[PDB]
């Protein structure tokens, strides 16, 4: 399939792609995992893949051998990596929502996830049971993006075309609480937890606008107009003091620092560019997909 | 049985997945003619120069399957009203990308949202596309009964859903598509799928889609409650809703996935089969009338014009009003002459209008059925009839029928009539000019002498039917004024519409007349709705004979009674009724010695132009 | 086979009358609707107040077997062109009865005889009856092949039958439609019901008939000649003409009584039967072409409108046009690169439209037939077709082509053309606009580069169909030029109507152009009949390479190629010839830089006014 | 200089009254075709038999003088909107009557009220008359700045004049012309002939009539106000109105007997003229634009 989707590197740096075909005779998608990074994407010099029945919106690893995706036939399936890591089979394909599902986030335990779909909903998975526990209507347009709290099961960001984020927390009989800027700007399309405060992250709109939130004190402490189009992902780096890589529909990468500052750009992509993983192994190292079927690794200063 | 269709977002293989949804048991499939994710850049590069294939080819069906099973829907990314100016324009590029692969296909129809509440440029895109050549497509706008916002989990801590009732609010989704149909200038291409959510709103706002263009009603499997056994069912009331759409003959699809994964799709097919098949099944009236639904015609005018042997043929077979004549006449023997006087006293009896005489057949059935002694005349003006009745006067009837070929108005009698019998009514009693011809012939009435029937009275009532406003539309013809379609009534079996107020009476007359025939009637309509005005349909009641009477009015309409349809009195521009406001319409009955006609004005909430002033559209020849 | 009827004056039982001619085997029956011999008077008492009935009942059949089994027939005594005011009068008023009558009973169409010269009266009472309400009634007007007058017995002494040619004069029967259906201004419900008698006259006085409106050919069985056996047959000739008049595809009346009295009167039919069973069985264009015929089109213009997918799909069936297109690339290969030089020589080869692909294809065919290696560029504009080409370019094909998403007069090639291959001709050559798109694709042709095809020409005929005229003329619409429907051309499968001259050549173009695209012809036509010239046919031949050819000159026409019909350029007002006289047509090819369109007059033996002057009429996108 | 006219009820001899007003310096005649107090049957014996004539001779004025000199005046009688059918009848086959012999005339223009909300079926009657063939002759709609209900003395006891501000209700008197003009179809032939009484309303009620199709402005006698000397004047808020009606170049009407009895009528018409010709004359822009008014123009394509 010629449109990459997800780019994930596992703890001891083997790589994870989603991959769909968005034109052609036939729309289906397909999972692979490169255990060496720089033979990528052929598919001549991998280590295990496998062919989904519709094409993959989002991907993400539960854990070390299990892969959960959000498919366009409006499942959520969980692929399981073999005991040899060499063939990748179906442990449980849902079709709970009624339309593509566009976003998936594990939650802190890694034993629930919690997807987002076009058809407005939001539903809170386990993984060990493969039901749904709690399905949660509480936008009014497509759900774009749903983040796991890195460090509480019951917290999770979302955010959708009704221009809402909503802070989300199961424990409360309301869950959901809307957070965002002073007035309502443009529409949010990415988010990012900040991996050591567990109470701000980044919003990407689709102005190409990245901004820094403290749930905290409910106010924007500052944006930038970093892309000239929609941030499509923002990923935070591993490092101590940590990078912040943007992706964008202008097919560009940006890294930036603290104060979302630019330090890194790249024009190397010739379509969008749609997922980025650092490498865990070396933390200079930041390797980008796109649906012009490269696979970029970028040195950062 | 039911016209239904599949919704998929999802399409791998369309060969499979259309051979799958067929043997599920569906007539067509709506799907993406580009993957739905498939975003697409027209302006800045390098995603400008994206290498092609941009969608899978035209080769994998047949142009019959593209011609027939397929509908197009609009990739769900193109937001023409987004608020960057660069979304706009990639949208506007992609839609009409989109529009014009559905044209090259061929597509039946092809589906776009009704999402928020601005869709002017979505609307703007279209219209430009609909003036790119006289191309026949419908395009389907998706349009939900209850928007998502008002519909969803009331689990926002710091953004509640109101606990009070809006009741313009709730109807919101409605100006939606007013909005959007009103800016592409009411296109006989663009229709309504309406979309049903799993908990229905107040009546009013599902009233308020009455005299809409309904194509399709969209039902996602999530709003199917599951039974005993785990068969997919709707509520009551859904099924109340479902029942009403059939009536407009929608094609009925569904849209998400199987909730009910015990059952094959068809579960949810079989449902709304068994429902349709489970529908009351009237009527006497309404298979009679099964093919004149929303059909505008002519009013005819049996004065001026000479009626067609088949028209007679067609309305000699009303039994209900023949049954109503014949017991007029019956009741009306015996009040006049005695028991003792029965075999004394013949009764001079004239048909005034006997065309095929079915109502000289009806004055025989009633003075035998009454046992008095009638001598008929049978007085007809047209020559083509008159040789059926002389026919008939030859070889049945005998010299007990005179037939007097001659109109009434100019008919010098031997004697004068006991009672004279009349059938010149129409759907607005009055139109086909009963008070005129009567008026010329009363004078060879005795001066005891009734006439059958005695009284008739039109009544008015608001409706609202954008369908049948955009029929009057259609009717502009060259070499007439351009609006003259609307200046004129047209007799309709009124369907898809929406009466706003109960019918209230406009002009009555009686027979004799012992005393103009001009007439003005100012109505004040009481409306309990939102909804928008598009003309006022007409009805009748008569008297034939004391509690003897006939009816289109709906409230009295007598039982299988086919003989007329209701009258339409359009407008040339719609009104706008708030809730609570009166429609207060004004109608005159005007005449020189040559025509008779109708104007009429709405002069509350707002003032309408005066409708066909001086008879300019349309008259009734005398 | 054939549909076809019985002509009877004398019909005493109407149902025994209709179940004996169904039973003969007729489709329908001509009958009188009043006793033919049954006079009446409308003025002069007392046989003014003749007592009725006045004719026989519409009881006696169902309206279904008026509206499909009968056909009226004018009353013989009926003469309103009588020398006499008092039968004129009488006449008048008759004719308004029958017609009136027939009208009452929805008889699909009703007889009237053209006996005399002076029928001006006759066509004005018709012509009152036809503008009486809008009513969909056929009016076929009896007209003999020969005037009774010139086939009489040379038996009167006194007054002998002229035994001299008068060329005019044996066309009299003509002149009487002519002067009729001219008074009557071309009413679609007046057609001529020929009427064929023992001795054909002429062909020029059967020729005549070419291009009218003939729904009805008469046959009396005294022109049927007997054979050994006893049945009736036709002469060799009289065969001729009922094949022409199986084309046109006219209904067959059997006239008189029966004069093969040991035979049934299907014997007479059975013969019809026979011969219509017994016609050539063409065609590969033909048969491909039933439907089409004297059904006017709109010209494609495939440069300024996307063509849709069906469009494309039927125009890839037409092997003889593709094998032709092979067969000159094939033979320009070999031409150009030498046997030696095969291996190391490929061609760089640009098919410019290229659409879903079948001269991409060609092209591969011819290379590989050729044995010769050839790089490809399919350049096209419809974005909905590129999506086709790339799809197959990926699936199929591969990198020898390069599918080319461009205007060929915009694409800035990467290497210049050893052959340009387009497929931009119309049905008259240049009306798709193939000069202009070649001119702008010609710089990037090599300085010794062929184009295929190198030329082409348009071929004009004068013709007459009065039937075509009809057609444009009904093509008027609201918000245009009243007589916009004449200032442009019309795809059409010629039928009905009659070829007055040899077709000649118009406009040629050459490719590449070593040397503007504007032309301005004079033509000079010879016409050898009588006749009304109603427009111009045009055709079109192309040298695609050296002797391959295609053409839809009917003469050269390529056989069995359904790929192009002919144009037809109307005229405002039909013009008389003369026979001897010359139709001089005057053609200009006319553009700026957005449009191309053609202008056109007439000027010998009349002047026409300047058809479509500055494009106002129909212009060509550019 | 201003175009103007005599509005009368009363004349005796149309020859004497029509001298004597163009000798006061008037343009035109505002006079009824029949005595208004003159009601006519159409229906009911035995008043429907009246001998004749029903009015005064068209002899009495040559063709040119009815052309130019004389505006009809719809008879004060005729209510096509009464509430009693008979009333109705004889006021539609009345006002056919009136308007029939204003176009036997061939007047200018003729007369009519606007005084109550509903004048539905008077703009029916009107539309019938002005559809019996294409006839060039202008209706003047006589409609008040000011309702006279709405004006009325504060003097009725058990019914006082609101003292609150119904910013819709001042405007009512705008409903009643919009409400006639569109029943009658926005007819070219249907102009405002605006009255202007004593005491203006607030400035919205005024701002109202620009855009409409202003013909005549009617000034009464007694919205005058007396100077010093004896002459008529007017406010300073009178003035500002005249200023604005000059512009559109509108006919001034005026209507009432002379409470300035010691002053020929031209004091009137004399203060008009001084007031015209006291306006501010513009102007570079104006003076070059003189003639382009609401003149609708193609635009021009240099290219
Ligand atoms: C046989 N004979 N002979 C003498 C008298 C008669 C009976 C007769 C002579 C004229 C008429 C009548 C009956 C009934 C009423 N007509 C008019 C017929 C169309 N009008 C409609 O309203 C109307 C339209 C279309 N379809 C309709 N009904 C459908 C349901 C299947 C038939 C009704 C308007 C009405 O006044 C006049
Ligand atoms: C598939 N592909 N893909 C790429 C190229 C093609 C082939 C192609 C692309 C356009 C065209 C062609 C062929 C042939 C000719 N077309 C036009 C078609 C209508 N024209 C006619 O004259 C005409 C009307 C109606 N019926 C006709 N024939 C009937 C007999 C059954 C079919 C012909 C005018 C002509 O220029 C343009
Ligand atoms: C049954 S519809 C009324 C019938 O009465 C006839 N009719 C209508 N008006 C008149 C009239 N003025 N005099 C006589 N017959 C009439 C019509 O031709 C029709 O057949
Ligand atoms: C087969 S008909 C000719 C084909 O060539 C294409 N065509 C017409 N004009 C041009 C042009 N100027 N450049 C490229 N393709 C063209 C049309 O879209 C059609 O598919
Ligand atoms: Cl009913
Ligand atoms: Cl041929
Ligand atoms: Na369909
Ligand atoms: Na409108
Ligand atoms: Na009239
Ligand atoms: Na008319
Ligand atoms: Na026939
Ligand atoms: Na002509
Ligand atoms: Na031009
Ligand atoms: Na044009
Ligand atoms: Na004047």
């Amino acid at each position: 399939e010629r449109q990459l989707e997800a780019a994930r590197y596992r703890s001891d740096g083997a790589l994870l792609l989603g991959a769909s075909s968005l034109s052609g005779r036939c729309w289906a998608g397909s999972l692979w995992l490169f255990k060496d990074p720089c033979a990528a994407p052929n598919e001549g010099f991998c280590s295990a893949g496998v062919q989904t029945e519709a094409g993959v919106a989002d991907l993400t690893w539960v854990g070390e051998r299990g892969i959960l995706v959000a498919s366009d036939s409006g499942a959520v399936e969980l692929w399981e990596l073999d005991e040899n890591e060499t063939l990748i089979v179906s442990k449980f394909c849902k079709y709970e929502h009624d339309d593509i599902v566009s976003t998936v986030s594990v939650l802190s335990s890694g034993t629930q996830a919690v997807s987002g779909s076009k058809d407005i909903c939001i539903k809170v998975w386990d993984l060990a049971q493969q039901v749904v526990l709690s399905s949660y209507r509480a936008h009014a347009a497509q759900v774009t993006c749903v983040a796991a709290s890195p460090h509480k099961d019951s917290v999770f960001l979302s955010c959708s075309e009704d221009n809402r984020i909503l802070l989300w927390d199961t424990r409360c009989p309301k869950p959901a609480s809307q957070i965002g800027c002073s007035a309502p700007g443009y529409l949010p399309t990415s988010l990012a937890w900040h991996p050591q405060q567990s109470e701000v992250f980044v919003f990407g709109d689709e102005n190409g606008t990245v901004s820094l939130v403290d749930t905290k004190s409910t106010s924007c402490v500052l944006s930038s107009a970093v892309h000239s189009q929609c941030v499509t992902g923002l990923v935070f780096s591993p490092h101590s003091v940590p990078f912040l890589a943007s992706l964008s529909e202008d097919c560009s990468l940006a890294v930036l620092d603290s104060s979302l500052s630019e330090l890194f750009r790249s024009q190397a992509h010739r379509d969008f560019v749609r997922d980025a993983t650092w490498s865990p192994l070396n933390h200079s190292l930041l390797t980008t997909v796109g649906w012009d079927h490269q696979v970029v690794h970028h040195v950062v200063p | 049985r039911v016209s239904s269709g599949r919704d998929l977002n999802c399409v791998p293989e369309i060969a499979d997945t259309l051979g799958a949804v067929a043997k599920q048991g569906f007539d067509f499939l709506c799907m993406p003619v580009f993957h739905p994710r498939f975003k697409r850049e027209f302006i800045q590069e390098p995603a400008k120069n994206r290498p092609g294939p941009q969608t899978r080819s035209d080769l994998l069906l047949s142009g019959r399957d593209w011609n027939t099973l397929i509908v197009g829907k609009l990739s769900p990314w193109i937001r023409p009203d987004s608020k960057v100016e660069k979304i706009r324009r990639n949208s506007e590029a992609a839609m009409l990308q989109e529009l014009n692969f559905g044209a090259y296909l061929g597509l039946p129809a092809f589906l776009l949202p009704l999402n928020q509440e601005d869709n002017t440029n979505l609307a703007r895109v279209l219209t430009n596309h609909i003036h790119t050549g006289h191309h026949s497509s419908m395009f389907w706008m998706r349009v939900p009964l209850v928007a998502p916002e008002d519909l969803r989990d009331d689990i926002i801590e710091n953004a509640p859903t109101t606990h009070t009732e809006e009741y313009s609010g709730e109807e919101k989704t409605w100006m939606w598509w007013h909005n959007f149909r009103t800016l592409c200038d009411y296109s006989k291409r663009i229709a309504v799928a309406l979309e049903i959510g799993a908990d229905l709103p107040s009546n009013h706002v599902i009233d308020r889609w009455l005299g809409e263009p309904i194509k399709a009603a969209i039902l996602p499997t999530s709003i199917f409650l599951t039974n005993k056994k785990g068969f997919p069912v709707l509520s009551k009331m859904h099924q109340r809703l479902i029942f009403r759409l059939l009536k407009l003959e929608v094609q009925f699809i569904i849209t998400g996935t199987n909730h009910h994964s015990e059952k094959e799709f068809c579960s949810y097919l079989q449902y709304l089969e068994y429902l349709s098949q489970n529908r009351p099944p009237p009527n006497a009236y309404e298979l009679f009338a099964k093919g004149y639904e929303d059909y505008l015609q002519s009013p005819l005018q049996p004065l001026m014009d000479n009626l067609e042997s088949q028209t007679y043929e067609v309305f000699e077979k009303d039994p209900i009003k023949y049954s109503q004549y014949q017991q007029a006449i019956y009741k009306c023997l015996l009040d006049r002459v005695p028991e003792e006087e029965k075999d004394t006293n013949v009764q001079v009896l004239m048909v005034l209008g006997a065309g095929r005489g079915p109502l000289v057949n009806a004055s025989l059935r009633a003075a035998k059925q009454a046992d008095r002694r009638i001598k008929l005349y049978a007085v007809e003006k047209n020559p083509n009839a008159v040789v059926t009745l002389e026919n008939w006067q030859f070889e049945e009837w005998g010299s007990q029928v005179t037939v007097v070929s001659s109109d009434m108005r100019e008919w010098v009698a031997p004697e004068k009539a006991d009672i004279i019998v009349s059938e010149l009514l129409g759907s607005f009693a009055d139109n086909e000019l009963s008070p005129e011809c009567l008026d010329g012939a009363q004078h060879f009435l005795k001066d005891d002498g009734v006439s059958i029937p005695g009284e008739y009275t039109s009544f008015l009532a608001p409706i609202s039917s954008s369908k049948l406003y955009n029929e009057v539309r259609a009717c502009r013809e060259k070499d007439r004024d351009p609006e003259a379609q609307f200046e004129m009534p047209y007799v309709v079996r009124l369907h898809n519409f929406h009466q706003l107020s109960a019918p209230q009476p406009c002009f009555t007359f009686s027979h004799p007349n012992r005393d103009d025939n001009n007439r003005y009637c100012t109505l004040e309509f009481p409306v309990e709705v939102n909804t928008v005005l598009h003309g006022f349909a007409g009805y009748f009641e008569t008297v034939l004979y004391q509690d003897i009477t006939l009816s289109i009015r709906p409230e009295t309409h007598s039982p299988g009674m086919f003989s007329w349809f209701p009258i339409l009195f359009p407008i040339k521009q719609p009104i706008t009724v708030r809730e609570g406001q009166t429609i207060c319409v004004r109608f005159w009955r005007c005449s020189n010695s040559k025509k008779v006609w109708y104007e009429w004005a709405v002069t509350a909430p707002v003032c309408s132009a005066i409708h066909n002033p001086t008879g300019r559209s349309y008259t009734i020849g005398l």
